[PDB]
C-alpha cells in the first residue's frame, strides 16, 4: 500500500504475532484448572487479545514487515482516524481547558487578593465557567476580532 | 467603487486612471511604489493585450496552440515556421542572441528614462495620429487601455491555468469542449475531478 | 562551431553593449553606490596605505571614459559567454519532451 | 502649580532597569520639593524581586496613562 | 631503538624541564 | 606587571593560587589584558592565525611520517580490503608479554595501533603509492610550518605590522578568498586530480620527475580553448576496473558519472577532478563582487543600507550592520563559527553516504570514527558561535549605532524568541518522550502491536523523490514521466539512480518509524541547545532580575543571594549549561547512526527497526549487546587488543565521574576545608620548615563550572570513543 | 580591591552599612533624599564581596552596586 | 462546616478530587473500549 506497507489483514506477520500470542496464554492455561479464576482471567485475556487484533485489521491500519500498525499522518483521507480525527478531538479538549482556565483568570483578577482564589479555587465560580469550553472555538474568535484575546502593547 | 459598502483606501483618490479603489494589502501605501506600480501595471497590461491576440490568432488557423508554436527548441534541430514555412534563423541559439540583444536594448531604454509620467505615458513618436490631442479624451483612452489591459492579463492567467487543467491544448479547445457540453465539461470537473 | 568565430563576436557583442548601452546606467549605478568605507571614511583615508585606487590606469583618452578596467570587465563577459556557448554546442545534450 | 501627575493617576514606567518598565502602577505622592531628582512615588500591584511593592522614579521617568 | 631513547625524553625528562622551569617563572617576582 | 601573568596586574597582585589558574585561562583574551589597543589586538590575532597554521603543517607532517615509518602504506595498497592500516609504533615499558603479544598486528614486528582516521585510504585515492611519496609530503608540510612561523614572526615587527585599516578591508579580503583562496585552490586541485590521481588510478605513476613529459590526456588541452570539452568525458572507466591497475581503464579526465566505482565503493575520481573545477572557476568568477582600486565592484556598506523594506516591517533594515561587524571580531567569529559548524555536520552526513576515498566504505570502524568526530566538533563549533555572538552582544554592540536595525529589533522582542523556543522544545520533549514510553509500556506488557509507530512518511516521500523504489511513492526520479527524470537520464541519472536503490551503500537509507522517533530528539536536541544558547545571548545585557549585567562582564561567578537568588546568571553559565545538551544531542545523534550502521554491516536491520521503537531496546540491543568484546578485553583469563579500550573506556566513566565533584559540591565547602589544612600544616613539625609562596584557595566558582565540564566532556568524549572502536573493530563489521 | 559604587537613587535608609559585615559603607549628609543622607564606600580595601549589602537595597534598582575586582588577601577573606 | 468546605477547595485536595474522577473516567473507557490505536467511528 502506502509507503511500501501491507495491510495488517493481509500481513502474515500480524497474524503469526496474534498466533503466538494466543498460544503463549494458552501454554500459561494448561497449568490451571477448567473452573478455576486464573482460567476464566486467561481466557478472558485471549478473547480481550483476539478483539484487539481483530479490531486492528478491521479499521484498515498499515502494517510494516515486523506485523505492527503503523500509523500515517500525511493527511491521506483513508487513514485521518489515525491522527487528525483524534487530534481535532485533541485541540477541541486542550482549548477548553485553557479558555476556561483563562475565563477564571480573568474572572478573579478584579478580587482584593487575586491570590487567595488562586490557592483556594472557588469551585462556584468554576461550576459555572466549565461549560463556556463547549463553544470556546467560538468565544475564542469573537474575542479574536474584536480584540479581546491579546493585550495591548505587552 | 470595487466593492460598494468598503470604505475607500486613503491615498487612492479616483483620479488615476483605473482608480476604483483595489489596494486590501496596502501596497501602494508609498507614493514611489504606487508610481513605479502605475508604470509597471500598464507594462503588465500591454504585454498582455499583444500576448492574447498573439496566442489565440495562429491557433484559429492550421498552427497548433501557442504551447506548441514554441516547442523546436527542444529538440536538438529545432527549426520555426512561421506561417507553415521553415524561416531560416529557426535555431534557438540564433533566435536566443536576436531577442536578448533587441529586447535589452529597447526595455532598458525605458529604465534609463524617469519623468516619471513618460515611463507611463510617453506618446511623441509613440502617438502618430494624435490621440492624446485632447486631454479628456486622452483620459478616456487611458481608461479604456487600463481595462482592455487588466481584461487580457485575466484572459492570460485563464489560458496559463487552462493549460494546466488540460496539458498541451488550446484556449479556444477547451472552448470547444465546453460548447460540447457547458453542464458536464466545466471547471467543476477540475475543481472537483 | 569555430571558436574565434563565437569568441570575437560574443566579446565584440559585450564590448558594444557596455560601451554604447550598458554604459550610463554602470556609471550613474557605481556613482551613488561610491567607494567602499570603514566608520563612515574610506579605506584609504582610516590608514590602508594599499587602498588608494589607481587613477593612472583608469586614465583614458576616449572620449567617454572607456578604460583598461572596462574593456576587461565586459571583455570577460564575451569569453565566459563565448565558451558558455561552445560548451554547449559541443556536449549533444538533449532532454526528452 | 502641583508639578508632575495628580496622586492616583495610574504612570507607565519608562526606568529602564526597573521591575516595573513599560508595565503601569498608581501615583502615592509628588514630592513638591525640588533638588529631589525622584519625586514620584509609585505603588504597584505586584511584588518585585525584593518583595518591594513601591518605589520613586523621576518625572521624565512616569507617563500618564488613563 | 629510537623509541628507547624519544620516549623517555618526552614522558620523563621532557615533562620534567617544563614543569621545574614553568614553576620558577610562575614563582619569579620582580 | 611584576610576575605571571605579565598582562594581567590584578591577577599578578594575586595572593593566592588563583593567580596562575586565571593566568592560564585568559593568556588568549587579548581584549582583557592591560594596555590593549585595537593595533595590539588586530596584531596578535594575526600571529596567533600564523603559529596555528604551523601547529595544523605541523601535525599533518607527523602524521605522514608514522605511516611511512612504523606503518604499513606500501603492503595497504596492494590488499585495500585485507590489511588493516597502522597508525605508529607503541614503545611501553609497562606492557607484560602477552601485552606486546596481542598488541602486534597489521603484519608488523612490535605493537602497533591499527590507524581508524581514513589516512590511508585518503592518500591512497590521492596518487600517494610509496612510503617515500609520504616523506616526501611530511618534509613538504614541516618546511610549510616553518615558513608559517617566519610569517608571523615577520608581521609582529614595525612596518610590517599592518594598520587596523587594512585588517578593516573586507571587501579586498573576500574577493581574494573567494578568487584565490577558495577557487585558485580547488583549481590547482582539480590540475592535482587530472595529473596524478586519475593516471595514477588507472596504473600511471605520475611524479614530479615525470609530471612534465606526460599527457592527461591524450588529446590534451586543444580543446579546453575550442569549447569542445565533451573530448575530456570521451573514455571513462568500465564498470569493471580495478583502482591500482589498468584493465577497464579509460582516459576521461572531467565526467559526471554520478554513482560510485563498483570496486572502490568510492566516488568517481573524474567527477571529483570535474566537480573542483566546476566550483572554482564559479568562485573565480564570483570573486569579482566588491570594489577595490579599480573604479568597479560593489560597497557591502551600501548594499546594507540599500536592503530596506518600506513600510518598516523591518525598521531600518541593515543600516549600519557594516561598520557593526567589521569592527567587532567577535560578531566575525560568530557568523565564522556558525558557518564552519554547519558545513562540518554538512562534511560528517556526506562522508558516510558519498564516500569520495578508495576503499574507505568497508573499513567500519574508520567510517564510524570519522562521522562521530566530526559531529562532537560540530557541535562543539556551534555552542562557541553562540557564546561569542553573546561576547559581541556585550563587549562590541553599540544599541544607538545600530537604532532600530534588524540587530536591535531581535533584543526587542526577546520574550517572542525565547517563549516560542520554549514552546517547540516542551512540545518535542512532552510528546518524543511519551511516544517512547508508551511504546516501552506496551513492549512490557508484551503487547507490541499496541505501539504507536509513525511512518516518516514525508522525508520517504523526499527519498522517493530522490529516485528511491523502497516506498513506491511514484514523485519525480521514481515516476517515469516527470521532467525532472527525462532531463538527466542522460548523465548523472544512470549512476546515481543505480547507486540509490543499492542495498549496501549508506545512500539514503531505509528509514521507519524508529527513525521518526529518533529524529524528532534530535529536533528537541537542537530546539533546547539553541533555546539555552539564545536566551543567554538575548539576556546577556540585562533582564528584569538584573538590568544591568552588560556592567559586569560576560563570565562571573553571579549577583549574590539577593533579590532570590541569581546563581548562573551570566552568559557563560548559558553556554555552559548548553554545552551538556550539546554533548547529549549529539549522543543521541552518534547512538543513532552507530546502531543503524553496526546492525546495517551486521545484515540485520530488522533488530534496529524493531527495537529503536522503545528505549528498552537502545539500553539493551545497543549498548549491553556492543559492550561484550569491549568489557572482555581484559578478564581474569587474560587479554587482547581490545584491552586499551577497555581501560580507556573505564577511564572516561572516572573523569565524567570526577566532572560531578566540581558541578555538584560548591565552593565554600572547599574553602573551610583548606583553611582546616593550612592550620595543619603550619602546626606539623619538619614540615613546616616548607612554606607555600601561594596562598591556598578553593577554586573559583565560574572557575568550578568550567573544570566539572571539561571532566564531564573529557569522559563523555572517551568513554563513547572507546565503547564506538571497540564494538565497531572488534567485529569489523 | 573590590569596586563599589552609590548611585543617587540612595533614599537614605542606611540598610548597606547595617550589613556591612566589613564596615565599608558610610553615611555621609546629601541634599538629595529626604533622609539628608546618602551612603559612600570609603574603605573598600576591607570589602569581601558578599554583597549582603544589595540584598538590603529597597531602591529598584539598587543603589548600592559592588563589582567584584581584583581580589587581595583582604578580600579573599583569608585569616592565614 | 463553611471552614470545612473551604479547605476541600484548597488546591491538592481540589486536584486530587479531580484528578481521581478523570482517573476513573479514563479507566472506564479503556475499561468498553480497550487498546484503540485510531479513532474507528470515522
Ligand atoms: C438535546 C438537544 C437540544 C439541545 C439544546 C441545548 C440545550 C442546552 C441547555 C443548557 C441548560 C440546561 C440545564 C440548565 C440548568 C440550570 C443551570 C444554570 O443555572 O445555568 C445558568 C448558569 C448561570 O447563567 C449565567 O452565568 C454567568 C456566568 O458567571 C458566573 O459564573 C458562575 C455561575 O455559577 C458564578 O456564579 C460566578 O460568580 C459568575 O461569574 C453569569 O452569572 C450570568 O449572569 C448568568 O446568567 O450558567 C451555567 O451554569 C451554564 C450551565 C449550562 C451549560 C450548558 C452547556 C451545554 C453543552
Ligand atoms: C605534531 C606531530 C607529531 C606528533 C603528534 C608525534 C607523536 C609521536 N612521535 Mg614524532 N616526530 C615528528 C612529529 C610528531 N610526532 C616529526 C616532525 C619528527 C621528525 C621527522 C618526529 C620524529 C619522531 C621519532 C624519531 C620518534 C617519534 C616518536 C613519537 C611517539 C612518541 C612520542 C615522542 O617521542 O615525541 C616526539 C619526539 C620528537 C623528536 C618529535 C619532536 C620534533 C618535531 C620537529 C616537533 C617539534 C617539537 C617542538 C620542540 C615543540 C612542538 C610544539 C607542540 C606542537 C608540541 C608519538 C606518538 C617516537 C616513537 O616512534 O614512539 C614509538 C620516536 O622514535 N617522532
Ligand atoms: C610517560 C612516560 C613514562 C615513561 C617513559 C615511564 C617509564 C617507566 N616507568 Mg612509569 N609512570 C608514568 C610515566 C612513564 N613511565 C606516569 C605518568 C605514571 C603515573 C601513573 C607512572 C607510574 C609508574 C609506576 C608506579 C612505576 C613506573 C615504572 C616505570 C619503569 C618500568 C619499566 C622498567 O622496569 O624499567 C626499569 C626499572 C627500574 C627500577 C630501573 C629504573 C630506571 C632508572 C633508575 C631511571 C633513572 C632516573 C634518572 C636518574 C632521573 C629521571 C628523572 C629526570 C629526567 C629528571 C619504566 C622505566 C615502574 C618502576 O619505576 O619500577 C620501580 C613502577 O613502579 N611508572
Ligand atoms: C489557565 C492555565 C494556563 C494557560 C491558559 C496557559 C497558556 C499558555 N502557556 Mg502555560 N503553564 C501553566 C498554565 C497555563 N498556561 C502552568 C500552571 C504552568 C506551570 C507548570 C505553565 C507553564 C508554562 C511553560 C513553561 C510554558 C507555558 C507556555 C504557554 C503558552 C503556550 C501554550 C503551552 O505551551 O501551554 C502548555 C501548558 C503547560 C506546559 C502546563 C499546563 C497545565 C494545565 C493543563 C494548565 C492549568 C489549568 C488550570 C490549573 C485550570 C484551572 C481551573 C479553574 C477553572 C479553576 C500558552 C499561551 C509556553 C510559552 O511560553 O509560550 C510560548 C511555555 O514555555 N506555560
Ligand atoms: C508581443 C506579442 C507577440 C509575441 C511575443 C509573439 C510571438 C510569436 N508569434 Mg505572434 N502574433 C502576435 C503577437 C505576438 N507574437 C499578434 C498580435 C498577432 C496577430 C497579428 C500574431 C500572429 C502570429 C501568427 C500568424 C504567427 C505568430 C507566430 C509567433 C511565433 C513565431 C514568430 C516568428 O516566427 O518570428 C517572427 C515573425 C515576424 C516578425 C513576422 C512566436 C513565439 C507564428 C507561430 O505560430 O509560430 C509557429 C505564426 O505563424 N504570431
Ligand atoms: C576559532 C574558534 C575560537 C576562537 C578564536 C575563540 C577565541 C576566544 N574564546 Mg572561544 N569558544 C570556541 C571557539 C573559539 N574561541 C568554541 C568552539 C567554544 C565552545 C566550546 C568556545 C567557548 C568559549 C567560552 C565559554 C569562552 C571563550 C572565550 C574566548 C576568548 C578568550 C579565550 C581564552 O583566552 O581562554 C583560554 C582557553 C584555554 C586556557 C583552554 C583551556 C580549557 C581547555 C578546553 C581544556 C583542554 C581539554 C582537556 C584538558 C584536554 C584533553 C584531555 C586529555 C586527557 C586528552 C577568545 C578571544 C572566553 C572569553 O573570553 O569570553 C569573553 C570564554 O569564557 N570561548
Ligand atoms: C588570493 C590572495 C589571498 C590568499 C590566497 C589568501 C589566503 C589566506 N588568508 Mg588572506 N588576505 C588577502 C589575500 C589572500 N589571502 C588580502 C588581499 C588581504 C587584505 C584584505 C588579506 C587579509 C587576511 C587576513 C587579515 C587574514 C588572512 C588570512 C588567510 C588564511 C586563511 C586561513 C586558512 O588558511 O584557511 C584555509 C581556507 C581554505 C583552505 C579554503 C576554504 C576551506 C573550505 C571552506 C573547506 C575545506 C575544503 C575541502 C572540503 C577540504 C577537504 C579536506 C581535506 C583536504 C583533508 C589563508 C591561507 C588569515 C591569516 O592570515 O591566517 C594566517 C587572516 O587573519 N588574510
Ligand atoms: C593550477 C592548476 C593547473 C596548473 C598549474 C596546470 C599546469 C599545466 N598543465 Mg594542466 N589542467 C588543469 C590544471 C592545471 N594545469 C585542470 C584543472 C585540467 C583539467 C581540465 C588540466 C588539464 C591539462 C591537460 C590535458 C594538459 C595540461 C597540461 C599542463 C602543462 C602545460 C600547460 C600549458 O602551458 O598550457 C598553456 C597555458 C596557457 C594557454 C595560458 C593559461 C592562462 C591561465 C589559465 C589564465 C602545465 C605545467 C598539458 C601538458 O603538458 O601535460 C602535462 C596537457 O596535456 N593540463
Ligand atoms: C503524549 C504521549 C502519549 C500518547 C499520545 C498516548 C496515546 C495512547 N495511549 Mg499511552 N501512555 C503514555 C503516553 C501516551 N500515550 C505514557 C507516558 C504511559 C505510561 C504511564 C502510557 C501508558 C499507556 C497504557 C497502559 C495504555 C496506553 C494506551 C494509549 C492509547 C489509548 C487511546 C485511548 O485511551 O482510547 C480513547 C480514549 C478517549 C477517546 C478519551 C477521550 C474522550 C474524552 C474523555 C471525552 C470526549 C468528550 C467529547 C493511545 C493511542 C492504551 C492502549 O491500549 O494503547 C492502544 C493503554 O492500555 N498508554
Ligand atoms: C583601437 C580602437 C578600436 C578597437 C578596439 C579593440 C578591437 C579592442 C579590444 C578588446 C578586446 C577584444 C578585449 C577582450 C577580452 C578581454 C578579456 C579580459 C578576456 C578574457 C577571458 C577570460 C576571462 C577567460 C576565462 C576562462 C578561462 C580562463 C578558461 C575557462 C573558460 C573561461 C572562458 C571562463 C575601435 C576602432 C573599436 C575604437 C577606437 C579604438
Ligand atoms: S559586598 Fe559585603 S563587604 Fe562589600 S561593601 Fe557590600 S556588604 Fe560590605
Ligand atoms: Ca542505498
Amino acid at each position: 500500500d502506502i509507503a511500501g506497507l501491507t495491510p495488517c489483514k493481509d500481513s502474515k506477520q500480524f497474524a503469526k504475532r496474534e498466533k503466538q500470542s494466543i498460544k503463549k496464554l494458552e501454554s500459561s492455561l494448561k497449568l490451571y484448572a477448567p473452573d478455576s479464576a486464573p482460567a476464566l482471567a486467561i481466557n478472558a485475556t485471549i478473547e480481550k487479545t483476539k478483539r484487539r487484533f481483530d479490531n486492528y485489521g478491521k479499521q484498515g491500519l498499515l502494517c510494516g514487515a515486523d506485523g505492527l500498525p503503523h500509523l500515517i499522518v500525511s493527511g491521506d483521507q483513508r487513514h485521518w482516524g489515525e491522527f487528525i480525527t483524534p487530534g481535532i478531538l485533541f485541540l477541541y479538549i486542550a482549548g477548553w481547558i485553557g479558555w476556561v482556565g483563562r475565563s477564571y483568570l480573568i474572572a478573579i483578577r478584579d478580587d482584593k487578593k487575586p491570590t487567595q482564589k488562586e490557592i483556594i479555587i472557588d469551585v462556584p465560580l468554576a461550576t459555572g465557567l466549565v461549560f463556556r469550553g463547549f463553544s470556546w472555538p467560538i468565544a475564542a474568535y469573537r474575542e479574536l476580532l474584536n480584540g479581546e484575546l491579546v493585550a495591548k502593547d505587552v | 467603487d470595487w466593492m460598494p459598502g468598503q470604505p475607500r483606501p486613503s491615498y487612492l483618490d479616483g483620479s488615476a486612471p483605473g482608480d476604483f479603489g483595489f489596494d486590501p494589502l496596502r501596497l501602494g501605501e508609498v507614493p514611489e511604489n504606487l508610481e513605479r506600480f502605475k508604470e509597471s501595471e500598464l507594462i503588465h497590461c500591454r504585454w498582455a493585450m499583444l500576448a492574447v491576440p498573439g496566442i489565440l490568432v495562429p491557433e484559429a488557423l492550421g498552427l497548433g496552440n501557442w504551447v506548441k508554436a514554441q516547442e523546436w527548441a527542444a529538440l536538438p534541430g529545432g527549426q520555426a515556421t512561421y506561417l507553415g514555412n521553415p524561416v531560416p534563423w529557426g535555431t534557438l541559439p540564433t533566435i536566443l542572441v536576436i531577442e536578448f540583444l533587441s529586447i535589452a536594448f529597447v526595455e532598458h531604454q525605458r529604465s534609463m528614462e524617469k519623468d516619471p509620467e513618460k515611463k507611463k505615458y510617453p506618446g511623441g513618436a509613440f502617438d502618430p495620429l494624435g490621440y492624446s490631442k485632447d486631454p479628456k479624451k486622452f483620459h478616456e483612452y487611458k481608461i479604456k487601455e487600463v481595462k482592455n489591459g487588466r481584461l487580457a492579463l485575466l484572459a492570460f492567467v485563464g489560458i496559463c491555468v487552462q493549460q494546466s487543467a488540460y496539458p498541451g491544448t488550446g484556449p479556444l479547445e477547451n472552448l470547444a469542449t465546453h460548447l460540447a457540453d457547458p453542464w458536464h465539461n466545466t471547471i467543476g470537473n477540475v475543481l472537483i475531478p | 562551431l569555430n571558436p574565434s568565430l563565437v569568441i570575437s563576436l560574443s566579446t565584440g557583442l559585450s564590448l558594444f553593449l557596455g560601451r554604447f548601452v550598458f554604459f550610463n546606467f554602470q556609471r550613474e549605478n557605481v556613482a551613488k553606490q561610491g567607494l567602499p568605507e570603514q566608520n563612515g571614511v574610506t579605506h584609504f583615508e582610516a590608514g590602508d596605505t594599499r587602498a588608494k585606487e589607481y587613477v593612472s590606469l583608469l586614465k583614458s583618452n576616449d572620449p567617454v571614459g572607456f578604460n583598461i578596467v572596462d574593456v576587461l570587465a565586459w571583455g570577460s563577459i564575451g569569453h565566459i559567454v563565448a565558451y558558455y556557448i561552445l560548451a554547449t554546442s559541443s556536449n549533444g545534450y538533449d532532454p526528452k519532451f | 502649580p502641583p508639578i508632575g501627575p495628580k496622586r492616583g493617576a495610574k504612570v507607565k514606567i519608562l526606568r529602564q532597569e526597573s521591575y516595573w518598565y513599560k508595565g503601569t502602577g498608581s501615583v502615592v505622592a509628588v514630592d513638591q520639593d525640588p533638588n529631589t531628582r525622584y519625586p514620584v512615588v509609585v505603588r504597584f500591584n505586584k511584588v518585585n524581586y525584593a518583595n518591594v511593592s513601591t518605589n520613586n522614579y523621576a518625572l521624565d521617568e512616569v507617563e500618564e496613562v488613563k | 631503538n629510537l623509541p628507547s631513547l624519544f620516549v623517555p625524553l618526552v614522558g620523563l625528562l621532557f615533562p620534567a624541564v617544563a614543569m621545574a622551569s614553568l614553576f620558577l617563572h610562575v614563582e619569579k617576582r620582580l | 606587571a611584576l610576575r605571571f601573568p605579565r598582562f594581567s596586574q590584578g591577577l599578578a597582585q594575586d595572593p593566592t593560587t588563583r593567580r596562575i589558574w586565571f593566568g592560564i585561562a585568559t593568556a588568549h583574551d587579548f581584549e582583557s589584558h592591560d594596555d590593549i589597543t585595537e593595533g595590539r589586538l588586530y596584531q596578535n590575532i594575526f600571529a596567533s592565525h600564523f603559529g596555528q597554521l604551523a601547529i595544523i603543517f605541523l601535525w599533518t607532517s607527523g602524521n605522514l611520517f608514522h605511516v611511512a615509518w612504523q606503518g604499513n602504506f606500501e603492503a595497504w595498497v596492494q590488499d585495500p580490503l585485507h590489511v588493516r592500516p597502522i597508525a605508529h609504533a607503541i614503545w611501553d615499558p609497562h606492557f607484560g608479554q602477552p601485552a606486546v603479544e596481542a598488541f602486534t598486528r597489521g603484519g608488523a614486528l612490535g605493537p602497533v595501533n591499527i590507524a581508524y582516521s581514513g589516512v590511508y585510504q585518503w592518500w591512497y585515492t590521492i596518487g600517494l603509492r610509496t612510503n617515500e611519496d609520504l616523506y616526501t609530503g611530511a618534509i613538504f608540510l614541516l618546511f610549510l610550518s616553518f615558513i608559517s612561523l617566519l610569517a608571523g614572526w615577520l608581521h609582529l615587527q614595525p612596518k610590517w605590522k599592518p594598520s587596523v585599516s587594512w585588517f578593516k578591508n573586507a571587501e579586498s579580503r573576500l574577493n581574494h578568498h573567494l578568487s584565490g583562496l577558495f577557487g585558485v585552490s580547488s583549481l590547482a586541485w582539480a590540475g592535482h586530480l587530472v595529473h596524478v590521481a586519475i593516471p595514477g588510478s588507472r596504473g600511471e605513476y605520475v611524479r614530479w620527475n615525470n609530471f612534465l613529459s606526460v599527457l592527461p590526456h591524450p588529446q590534451g588541452l586543444g580543446p579546453l580553448f575550442t569549447g569542445q570539452w565533451n573530448l575530456y568525458a570521451q573514455n571513462p572507466d568500465s564498470s569493471n576496473h580495478l583502482f591500482s591497475t589498468s584493465q577497464g581503464a579509460g582516459t576521461a579526465i572531467l565526467t559526471l558519472l554520478g554513482g560510485f566505482h563498483p570496486q572502490t565503493q568510492s566516488l568517481w575520481l573524474t567527477d571529483m577532478a570535474h566537480h573542483h573545477l566546476a566550483i572554482a572557476i564559479l568562485f573565480l568568477i564570483g570573486g569579482h563582487m566588491y570594489r577595490t582600486n579599480f573604479g568597479i565592484g560593489h560597497s557591502i556598506k551600501y548594499i546594507l543600507e540599500a536592503h530596506i523594506p518600506p513600510g518598516g516591517r523591518l525598521g531600518r533594515g541593515h543600516k549600519g550592520l557594516y561598520d557593526t561587524i567589521n569592527n567587532s571580531i567577535h560578531f566575525q567569529l560568530g557568523l565564522a563559527l556558525a558557518s564552519l559548524g554547519v558545513i562540518t555536520s554538512l562534511v560528517a552526513q556526506h562522508m558516510y553516504s558519498l564516500p569520495a576515498y578508495a576503499f574507505i566504505a568497508q573499513d567500519f570502524t574508520t567510517q564510524a570514527a570519522l562521522y562521530t568526530h566530526h559531529q562532537y566538533i560540530a557541535g562543539f563549533i556551534m555552542t562557541g558561535a553562540f557564546a561569542h555572538g553573546a561576547i559581541f552582544f556585550i563587549r562590541d554592540y553599540n544599541p544607538e549605532q545600530n537604532a532600530d536595525n534588524v540587530l536591535a529589533r531581535m533584543l526587542e522582542h526577546k520574550e517572542a524568541i525565547i517563549s516560542h523556543l520554549s514552546w517547540a522544545s516542551l512540545f518535542l520533549g512532552f510528546h518524543t518522550l511519551g511516544l517512547y514510553v508508551h511504546n516501552d509500556v506496551m513492549l512490557a506488557f508484551g503487547t507490541p502491536e499496541k505501539q504507536i509507530l509513525i511512518e516518516p512518511i514525508f522525508a520517504q516521500w523526499i527519498q522517493s523523490a530522490h529516485g528511491k523504489t523502497s516506498y513506491g511513492f511514484d514523485v519525480l526520479l521514481s515516476s517515469t514521466n516527470s521532467p525532472a527524470l527525462n532531463a538527466g537520464r542522460s548523465i548523472w541519472l544512470p549512476g546515481w539512480l543505480n547507486a540509490i536503490n543499492e542495498n549496501s551503500n549508506s545512500l539514503f537509507l531505509t528509514i521507519g518509524p524508529g527513525d521518526f522517533l529518533v529524529h524528532h530528539a534530535i529536533a528537541l536536541g537542537l530546539h533546547t541547545t539553541t533555546l539555552i544558547l539564545v536566551k543567554g545571548a538575548l539576556d546577556a545585557r540585562g533582564s528584569k532580575l538584573m538590568p544591568d549585567k552588560k556592567d559586569f562582564g560576560y563570565s562571573f561567578p553571579c549577583d549574590g543571594p539577593g533579590r532570590g537568588g541569581t546563581c548562573d546568571i551570566s552568559a557563560w553559565d548559558a553556554f555552559y549549561l548548553a554545552v551538556f545538551w550539546m554533548l547529549n544531542t549529539i549522543g543521541w545523534v552518534t547512538f543513532y547512526w552507530h546502531w543503524k550502521h553496526i546492525t546495517l554491516w551486521q545484515g540485520n536491520v530488522s533488530q534496529f527497526n524493531e527495537s529503536s521503537t522503545y528505549l528498552m531496546g537502545w539500553l539493551r540491543d545497543y549498548l549491553w549487546l556492543n559492550s561484550s568484546q569491549l568489557i572482555n578485553g581484559y578478564n581474569p583469563f587474560g587479554m587482547n587488543s581490545l584491552s586499551v579500550w577497555a581501560w580507556m573506556f573505564l577511564f572516561g566513566h572516572l573523569v565524567w565521574a570526577t566532572g560531578f565533584m566540581f558541578l555538584i559540591s560548591w565552593r565554600g565547602y572547599w574553602q573551610e576545608l583548606i583553611e582546616t589544612l593550612a592550620w595543619a600544616h603550619e602546626r606539623t613539625p619538619l614540615a613546616n620548615l616548607i612554606r607555600w609562596r601561594d596562598k591556598p584557595v578553593a577554586l573559583s566558582i565560574v572557575q568550578a563550572r568550567l573544570v566539572g565540564l571539561v571532566h564531564f566532556s573529557v569522559g563523555y568524549i572517551f568513554t563513547y570513543a572507546a565503547f564506538l572502536i571497540a564494538s565497531t573493530s572488534g567485529k569489523f563489521g | 580591591s573590590h569596586s563599589v559604587k552609590i548611585y543617587d537613587t540612595c533614599i537614605g535608609c542606611t540598610q548597606c552599612v547595617r550589613a556591612c559585615p566589613t564596615d565599608v559603607l558610610e553615611m555621609i549628609p546629601w541634599g538629595g533624599c529626604k533622609a539628608k543622607q546618602i551612603a559612600s564606600a570609603p574603605r573598600t580595601e576591607d570589602c569581601v564581596g558578599c554583597k549582603r549589602c544589595e540584598s538590603a537595597c529597597p531602591t529598584d534598582f539598587l543603589s548600592v552596586r559592588v563589582y567584584l575586582w581584583h581580589e587581595t588577601t583582604r578580600s579573599m577573606g583569608l585569616a592565614y | 462546616m463553611r471552614d470545612l468546605k473551604t479547605y476541600l477547595s484548597v488546591a491538592p485536595v481540589a486536584s486530587t478530587l479531580w484528578f481521581a474522577a478523570l482517573a476513573g473516567l479514563l479507566i472506564e473507557i479503556n475499561r468498553f473500549f480497550p487498546d484503540a490505536l485510531t479513532f474507528p467511528f470515522f
